[PDB]
């Protein structure tokens, strides 16, 4: 199995993964 | 009745800027999640044209996402604060980048964008923003 772009998987990741910015602090609900 | 308050201002810094497209701003419920997201770019997508997206410049500094007018430079249009924002993605086309922003309240407000080619340096420029895979 070859390695794939670097950057596409920064993308693909968002795409889905995506991102939350732990910064926030959203009052209750501990992400896991 | 009464009620006050007050805020320091900018200053003057080389921002590293992302000239794109703007989708426009669409609705959300939650402060997070992917299909909260994605729906917008749909939406928007459909929504609106795509030469319809006016052209912006995105800002972004060490940890701020600005969005000034593309003619004009001292037109904000939208102020995402890498510490305010809260989620920020893509939707089908890596092209895209929405981002959610707490205005004041629960409400919450998602800003689509198209870049060229791709939404990396984009999202790139926001990801690091917010901190990074530890950038230092």
């Amino acid at each position: 199995d070859a390695a794939v772009t670097p950057e596409e998987r920064h993308l693909s990741k968002m795409q889905q993964n995506g991102y939350e910015n732990p910064t926030y602090k959203f009052f209750e609900q501990m992400q896991n | 009745g009464s009620s006050g308050s007050s805020g320091p201002t900018p200053k003057t810094e080389l921002v590293q800027k992302f000239r794109v497209q703007y989708l426009g701003m669409l609705p959300v419920d939650r402060p997070v999640g992917m299909d909260t997201l994605n729906s917008a770019i749909e939406n928007l997508m459909t929504s609106s044209s795509k030469e319809d997206w006016p052209s912006v410049n995105m800002n972004v500094a060490d940890a701020t996402v600005t969005v000034i007018s593309e003619k004009n430079e001292e037109e904000v249009l939208v102020e995402c604060r890498v510490r305010f924002l809260s989620f920020m993605g893509v939707g089908k086309d890596v092209h895209t980048f929405a981002f959610i922003m707490d205005t004041g309240n629960q409400r919450f407000e998602c800003h689509v964008f198209w870049c060229e080619p791709n939404a990396a340096n984009v999202s790139e420029a926001v990801q690091a923003a917010c901190s990074g895979p530890s950038s230092g």
